[PDB]
């Protein structure tokens, strides 16, 4: 819990996973491109009031 | 918003400046007074929502966040029923559906932004699936809207 502060003073962000590199990187990429849409979106809304 | 504008211009005579700000106080006045769980509620009721100008206020969501919960925000619940029913049931992109969208999902927006307990509502609902939908359709301003409650959403999944 000291390295911890270490860390998150000079703005590191730990990525704790605990259950597999295999369960997370599919609901990461389940949210990737599900935010990547919504910046699709916005900005073609941006470049249409431009 | 008319008359706010006229107020800004006023021209030399004594009688239009005064018959200009009163009719703006009385205007203004008699539509804000009104208790904000009422409007909100009479207007979810007829499924007959409109803009207005408590509608466009932070203010109002925020007294009215705990005026909603009764079984987990239910009243939240039935604006994001009522939303979802539009696009599916009487289709999207006609003329009457296209009013209620926009505006319903202005009011969602700011209870969100607002409120962090409400996201688990939308994913029950299944209110979450409908904002995505809106952003493809046609019609500008419920696009913008929609693009609002898409980014309302997302700001607190990801901390």
């Amino acid at each position: 819990k000291k390295v911890k502060r270490v860390i998150d003073s000079l703005n590191g962000k730990i990525v704790s996973l605990n259950t597999r590199s295999s369960e997370l990187v599919d609901t990461l990429n389940r949210q990737i491109d599900d935010l990547q849409r919504i910046l699709d979106t916005t900005e073609q809304t941006l470049h249409t009031e431009l | 918003p008319t008359v706010q504008s006229l107020s800004e211009r006023k021209y030399s005579d004594e009688e239009l400046r005064q018959d200009i700000s009163n009719l703006k106080e009385i205007l203004e006045n008699e539509y804000q007074e009104l208790t904000s769980f009422d409007e909100y509620v009479a207007e979810l009721d007829s499924k007959l929502l409109c803009w207005s100008p408590p509608h466009v206020d932070n203010g109002f969501w925020s007294d009215n966040i705990d005026e909603f919960k009764k079984d987990n925000y239910k009243i939240f619940r039935q604006l994001i029923e009522l939303l979802q029913a539009k696009v599916r049931n009487g289709d999207v992109n006609a003329k009457q559906e296209k009013i209620i969208i926009q505006v319903a999902l202005n009011d969602i927006t700011h209870v969100v932004e607002l409120l962090p307990e409400s996201i688990d509502v939308l994913d029950k609902t299944g209110g979450k699936a409908d904002i995505m939908e809106l952003l493809n359709h046609s019609d500008s301003r419920v696009k913008y809207e929609a693009l609002k409650a898409t980014q309302a959403i997302i700001g607190y999944t990801f901390k």
